[PDB]
């Protein structure tokens, strides 16, 4: 599914990254899918805990603080 | 904080500051 | 333009919907949030892969993923790239 061209653009936001191999965006497309999946499932835990069927930004903020693998997102979605 | 990510988190703070200091990403959105 | 720094909202949303029960809903704001997280995820790994040697290649990204605590992603990703190129 996800658009390779757009993944490349995001990678190319960094001044240092100049040349990217063609495979690299393919890997990211799948990796981003796996990552969205686990983040979303962890967020959903808190959605249910607040007796909602609608996942909200604070659920993601909470799930970020509960998993050391998501430490890099603390600045992005502060609890 | 995750010992694996600590250094790279600091670097990305600085990279985000730079793109901001330009106009390639916003402060908030 | 947002089209220049984020994945398309509907595409991000489709992946999220698959992750929650059919009965579930996702707020616009949460779709937008994941949109932001996924861009950071790409940039985080990329930045590490950039400092793997010295072209950023698939091997660089895989190592960075291992370095930064996403080791669980490596085998699935290698299996994916395999199917992809075959």
């Amino acid at each position: 599914e996800l658009p390779l061209a757009r993944i490349k653009k995001i990678m190319k936001l960094d001044e240092d990254v100049k040349m990217i191999s063609a495979e690299a965006p393919v890997l990211f497309a799948k990796a981003a899918q796996i990552f969205i999946t686990e983040l979303t499932l962890r967020a959903w835990i808190h959605t249910e805990d607040n007796k909602r069927r609608t996942l909200q930004r604070n659920d993601i903020a909470m799930a970020i603080t509960k998993f050391d693998q998501f430490d890099f997102l603390i600045d992005i979605v502060p609890r | 904080v995750n010992a694996k990510q600590y250094h790279r988190i600091l670097k990305r703070r600085q990279a985000r500051a730079k793109l901001e200091a330009e106009g390639k990403i916003p402060k908030e959105r | 333009r947002e089209q220049d720094i984020y994945l398309p909202i509907a595409n991000v949303a489709r992946i999220m919907k698959n992750a929650i029960p059919q009965t579930g809903k996702i707020a616009k704001d949460a779709k937008e949030c994941v949109q932001e997280c996924v861009s950071e995820f790409i940039s985080f790994i990329t930045s590490e892969a950039s400092e793997r040697c010295h072209t950023i290649n698939g091997e660089d990204i895989l190592f960075a993923m291992s370095t930064l605590g996403f080791d669980s992603y490596v085998e699935p990703l290698k299996l994916y790239l395999q199917k992809f190129r075959e």
